[PDB]
RNA sequence: GAGGUUCGAAGACGAUCAGAUACCGUCGUAGUUCCGACCAUAAACGAUGCCGACUGGCGAUGCGGCGGCGUUAUUCCCAUGACCCGCCGGGCAGCUUCCGGGAAACCAAAGUCUUUGGGUUCCGGGGGGAGUAUGGUUGCAAAGCUGAAACUUAAAGGAAUUGA
RNA sequence: UUUUUUUUUU
């Protein structure tokens, strides 16, 4: 009944940060997730988080600084190579200023401009400015 | 587009209204959709009622009423004059007082 | 208001028991339960009087923040705030409006009635929709006594009150005169304030003409 | 949501974090086991043997008291019925249906009803097919249901 | 509200609250100790019965399910254990 | 054409086709 | 609303080939109907000889006479 | 806000709510920056200093100012702490 | 030979205030044409985009009224549009100009690639809503110039950004809505929340408080 | 195939007008009733697909479960009923509302939609020709399901503005 | 109790 669960909790952190609270609530929980947490923690878009040990796929609580537009999925996890990733950005992003495409290389969950610098690509996830 | 909310009738749950006869002119209409009205008109007219009076036998023990029910369905309840046409704001109303 | 000079007392208690600003009324708004500590049974929320005095001091730093007491102004469309509205407006130097607030007085710049107040206090949203509702278009800071039911639409500051109650409407006004004087310096805060909150209340004209003539 | 039901519903067991025994159980887990015995040798199906260990002795989870699931244990001795419980009802809720068919034929909410359930068996035994509970060669008829239910 | 404590929520709003939806997800049932009046056997009963539980001392019925929790009989007295 | 009628009349039409078609 | 999986390209093609006959320029191009049809089939100019010269009423807001010949 | 070079090119920088963190639009007229008055802890009156609370027009205008403000004073220590 | 009547326009006459920068800060409302003649009425060009004669039929009949667009922009920094409907062409003219200097918005400008040089296009890809009308602003490499309708086209070089694509859904041929939707869009550039605004704001003195002894001195006086 | 009580296609008779093949009234067959097999259509309209996450609130109704000051009957106790106050989950729902979207009318979904991707089915591609021709299939028939092309047109349309 | 039509682009 829920195919995607990182396509949700990228919705319900949009949801919550456009209505303008400071936290959220999300029921599930998957490494991918917390993996593009943890690139939203060192890209400065939004605070910490915890992880609710409830036996049953985790839950999330994420603190808000409001820094954030837009957090979107690709929900086809489409596999983005060396060549096409330079095409990606300029259809997704908003400015090459900022804004990062993560997407799940073999290296890890990394960023476009991390995946660049390593020179491999992968299956592209989900987008943020 | 719609021009009622209700689209006339008074049934947005159930499917069928079983259809009441017109007084007016004898067509049948639904019945929570049709103007429906309790009149309760004295047997004799206000003014003749004295002549009535006069000639009555009883200590003033009697008052005969006529009740009757009233249905209209829309295309006839106009030429009646009832439920003349409304304002844009003006449907939006309730019983008229 | 954390400092100890600022600290509760005592016959502010009995004012607030006496006025009746506590009860406020029945209904309930989702966005002023912080200020609820629970309800009666008769469904009267009796308001938590550590609110009152902490928004009431929060309010009155705003007051004092202004340097010209003529940049203010004082709205009162029901005539029970008029009296305390006309009152406040003497006291501290707020510009008096009354009766029927006339529209385009912050947006329209041509007719004569036009002011530009830099802050404006409200008696209750509900009664004065129309200057908070115009007071959207001037950016313009507002402090509203508000009801456990008070529309809290356009609003910078609430201080909750009974605003249904006559007494309660003139002791709150009275009481934020008294707290803006004690901290502007102008009234000392060692003695209290001579004038009576009685000042401020509003009387039918009836009651009036029978104590006139008594 | 439902299978074939439009029932958004929310009820289940809400299992307690505490996965560790209670301290007050005065209970041993040879004596779980042998209550489960009594109550396997009576003839009754695991769902209300757990039911009835819940409610009276004073088991919270026999899972959690021991640690292996109550098919488990019967399994692992050799006297749990062939047949899966939850097939096991599915038809003969389905025969309980097709005896009210035979006796009125003329109720078309019956036979809707019966050809829901019919399916519900369909797709439990396929995926029982798959997992090899029961022989891949095993299949469901009308014919057949009266004997394979009781 | 825009800041509501999600990581502490209050007891009272938690308890109030569903079993489901919660920081952990917990029975609203409990366990309780009997003991009925001409008896001095003490069983235990867990709360929302489904089951009729007869003492076997007192050869009597202790709790009859009514729907929801299983309401006793009048003599016997309950007490929750373990909070 | 009111709706309703043109259909009357072109199911009349196709009535009269299949007629000249069976005796043809 | 419209698949996205990764495997069901086929669906797209499909999809998209059995809508393209549903617009007035494909289907008109792609059936070869409207080639057969149209009496120069597909021919951008035609020699014919000239039959009768005659003269064509406008339409309803122009009162003219076009010269029209039948070739 | 500034190019390679590290000159600050720009044409100015506008304030934001101190609750939402959003960019107050220059054209939004039910925005405010209120001031909050500031006293010595035993005289009690007005020593000249204020702390400033920008507010954003559309958090004002849904009905979170009032709740914004109280959690900033709060913090800022001007609310009691026993609130 | 202008006389102020509100406190924004005492202050720009006796030279309190620097400019309009300060002024976008305060999201203080503009009621006066004279702020903006002052400032940068030496650089600030102004073209009208489309007349249609718009009407109304009735008892009497077919009455004309004339409606003018006009944008008023340095081609530099600062744009801003306007609409009036009257029942003149010069008077609609005249007075849209007035209220497209009244609603002059800043326009905040970025860089595409490489940071050197001056800004030349918008601070990231941008939307606006008018009606049926979605403008976006697509940031551009230098020197490439406008790709738009002539009329945004006129609008952003108006606005002062030197290289853009714009991609537009809906009916554009609409000229008001067309021109408000992309106006819309780069009113939400400036709003919107970009990483190098994530630096807190130190707030100033409003001008209010900044000056109130002369505001008091001029209101006695007027 | 059972009887036609009441209504009531077709039809008849009586009024109304220049015509009335109709409205009105009186009958009235087939039908309206039950049973078996066909027929599969409607404005089968919420003119508004299903599964799944997020996404304000206020006064109410149904069910079930939980707590209670009290009123009231079984009574003499609990208990069982019933009213009032709430809480929890599943609903049919208003009403207000600058959540929002929409062309608007209007709608917490008709929202989270260019700052475009949760899964997927059916289904539309300017207006006519045309739901037509032909083929296939179902039906006792009437007709249903599937379903073109040639040719022809610059508008047909939706919402809203003021008059009449 | 009824009262049909009215003309071609401009
Ligand atoms: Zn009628």
């Amino acid at each position: 009944v829920r195919m995607n669960v990182l396509a949700d909790a990228l919705k319900s952190i949009n949801n919550a940060e456009k209505r303008g609270k400071r936290q959220v609530l999300i029921r599930p929980c998957s490494k991918v997730i917390v993996r593009f947490l943890t690139v939203m923690m060192k890209h400065g878009y939004i605070g910490e988080f915890e992880i609710i040990d409830d036996h049953r796929a985790g839950k999330i609580v994420v603190n808000l600084t409001g820094r954030l537009n837009k957090c979107g999925v690709i929900s086809p996890r489409f596999d983005v190579q060396l060549k096409d990733l330079e095409k990606w950005q300029n259809n997704l992003l908003p400015s090459r200023q900022f804004g990062f495409i993560v997407l799940t290389t073999s290296a890890g969950i990394m960023d476009h401009e991390e995946a660049r610098r390593k020179h491999t690509g992968g299956k592209i996830l989900g987008f943020f400015f | 587009t719609k021009k009622r909310r209700n689209n006339g009738r008074a049934k947005k749950g159930r499917g069928h209204v079983q259809p009441i006869r017109c007084t007016n002119c004898a067509r049948c209409v639904p019945k929570d959709k049709a103007i429906k009205k309790f009149v309760i008109r004295n047997i004799v007219e206000a003014a003749a009622v004295r002549d009535i009076s006069e000639a009555s036998v009883f200590d003033a023990y009697v008052l005969p009423k006529l009740y009757v029910k009233l249905h209209y369905c829309v295309s006839c309840a106009i030429h009646s004059k009832v439920v003349r046409n409304r304002s844009r704001e003006a449907r939006k109303d309730r019983t008229p007082p | 208001g954390a400092l100890d000079v600022l600290q509760m007392k005592e016959e502010d208690v009995l004012k607030f028991l006496a006025a009746g600003t506590h009860l406020g009324g029945t209904n309930l708004d989702f966005q002023m339960e912080q200020y609820i500590y629970k309800r009666k049974s008769d469904g009267i929320y009796i308001i938590n009087l550590k609110r009152t005095w902490e928004k009431l001091l929060l309010a009155a730093r705003a007051i004092v923040a202004i340097e010209n007491p003529a940049d203010v102004s004082v709205i009162s469309s029901r005539n029970t705030g008029q009296r305390a509205v006309l009152k406040f407006a003497a006291a501290t130097g707020a510009t008096p409006i009354a009766g029927r607030f006339t529209p385009g007085t912050f947006t329209n710049q041509i007719q004569a009635a036009f002011r530009e107040p830099r802050l404006l206090v409200v008696t209750d949203p509900r009664a004065d929709h129309q200057p908070l509702t115009e007071a959207s278009y001037v950016n313009l800071p507002t402090i509203a006594l508000c009801n456990t039911d008070s529309p809290l639409r356009y609003v910078d500051i609430a201080i909750p009150c009974n605003n249904k109650g006559a007494h309660s409407v003139g002791l709150m006004w009275w009481m934020l005169a008294r707290e803006v004087l004690r901290m502007r310096g102008t009234i000392s805060r060692e003695h209290p304030w001579e004038v009576m909150p009685d000042l401020y209340f509003y009387r039918d004209p009836e009651e009036i003409e029978k104590e006139e003539q008594a | 949501g439902r299978m074939h039901a439009p029932g958004k519903g929310l009820s289940q067991s809400a299992l307690p974090y505490r996965r560790s025994v209670p301290t007050w159980l005065k209970l041993t887990s040879d004596d779980v086991k042998e209550q489960i015995y009594k109550l396997a040798k009576k003839g009754l199906t695991p769902s209300q043997i757990g039911v009835i260990l819940r409610d009276s002795h004073g088991v919270a989870q026999v899972r959690f008291v021991t640690g292996n699931k109550i098919l488990r244990i019967l399994k692992s001795k050799g006297l749990a019925p062939d047949l899966p419980e939850d097939l096991y009802h599915l038809i003969k809720k389905a025969v309980a249906v097709r005896k009210h068919l035979e006796r009125n034929r003329k109720d078309k909410d019956a036979k809707f009803r019966l050809i829901l359930i019919e399916s519900r068996i369909h797709r439990l035994a396929r995926y029982y097919k798959t997992k090899r509970v029961l022989p891949p060669n095993w299949k469901y008829e009308s014919s057949t249901a009266s004997a394979l239910v009781a | 509200p825009l800041a509501r404590d999600l990581l502490h929520p209050s007891l009272e709003e938690e308890k109030k609250k569903h079993k489901k939806k919660r920081l952990v997800q917990s029975p609203n049932s409990y366990f309780m100790d009997v003991k009925c009046p001409g008896c001095y056997k003490i069983t235990t009963v867990f709360s929302h019965a489904q089951t009729v539980v007869l003492c076997v001392g007192c050869s009597t019925v202790l709790c009859q399910p009514t729907g929801g929790k299983a309401r006793l009989t009048e003599g016997c007295s309950f007490r929750r254990k373990q909070h | 054409m009111r709706a309703k009628w043109r259909k009357k009349r072109m199911r009349r039409l196709k009535r009269k086709r299949r007629k000249m078609r069976q005796r043809s | 609303g419209k698949c996205r999986g990764l495997r069901t390209a086929r669906k797209l093609r499909s999809h998209r080939r059995d809508q393209k006959w549903h617009d007035k320029q494909y289907k008109k191009a792609h059936l070869g109907t409207a080639l057969k049809a149209n009496p120069f089939g597909g021919a951008s100019h035609a020699k014919g000889i000239v039959l009768e010269k005659v003269g064509v009423e406008a339409k309803q807001p122009n009162s003219a006479i076009r010269k029209c010949v039948r070739v | 806000m500034q190019n390679d070079a590290g000159e600050f090119v720009d044409l100015y920088v506008p304030r934001k709510c101190s609750a939402s963190n959003r960019i107050i639009a220059a054209k939004d007229h039910a925005s405010i920056q209120m001031n909050v008055a500031e006293v010595d802890r035993t005289t009690g009156r007005f020593n000249g200093q204020f702390k400033t609370y920008g507010i954003c027009g559309a958090i004002r205008r849904m009905g979170e100012s009032d709740d914004s403000i109280l959690r900033l004073a709060k913090a800022d220590g001007i609310v009691s702490k026993n609130f | 030979e202008w006389i102020p009547v509100t406190k924004l326009g005492r202050l720009v006459k006796d030279m309190k205030i620097k400019s309009l920068e300060e002024i976008y800060l305060f999201s203080l409302p503009i009621k006066e044409s004279e702020i903006i003649d002052f400032f940068l009425g030496a650089s600030l060009k102004d073209e009208v985009l489309k007349i249609m004669p718009v009407q109304k039929q009735t008892r009497a009949g077919q009455r004309t009224r004339f409606k003018a667009f006009v944008a008023i922009g340095d081609y530099n920094g600062h744009v801003g549009l306007g609409v009036k409907c009257s029942k003149e062409v010069a008077t609609a003219i005249r007075g849209a100009i007035i209220l497209a200097k009244l609603s002059i918005v800043p326009v905040r400008r970025g860089y595409w690639g490489n940071k050197i040089g001056k800004p030349h296009t918008v601070p990231c890809k941008v939307t606006g809503r008018c009606g049926s009308v979605l403008v976006r602003l697509i940031p551009a490499p230098r020197g490439t110039g406008i790709v738009s309708a002539p009329v945004p086209k006129k609008l952003l070089m108006m606005a002062g950004i030197d290289d853009c694509y714009t991609s537009a859904r809906g009916c554009t041929a609409t000229l008001g809505n067309f021109a408000k939707a992309t106006f819309d869009a780069i009113s939400k550039t400036y709003s919107y929340l970009t990483p190098d605004l994530w630096k807190e704001t130190v707030f100033t003195k409003s001008p209010y408080q900044e000056f109130t002894d002369h505001l008091v001195k001029t209101h006695t006086r007027v």
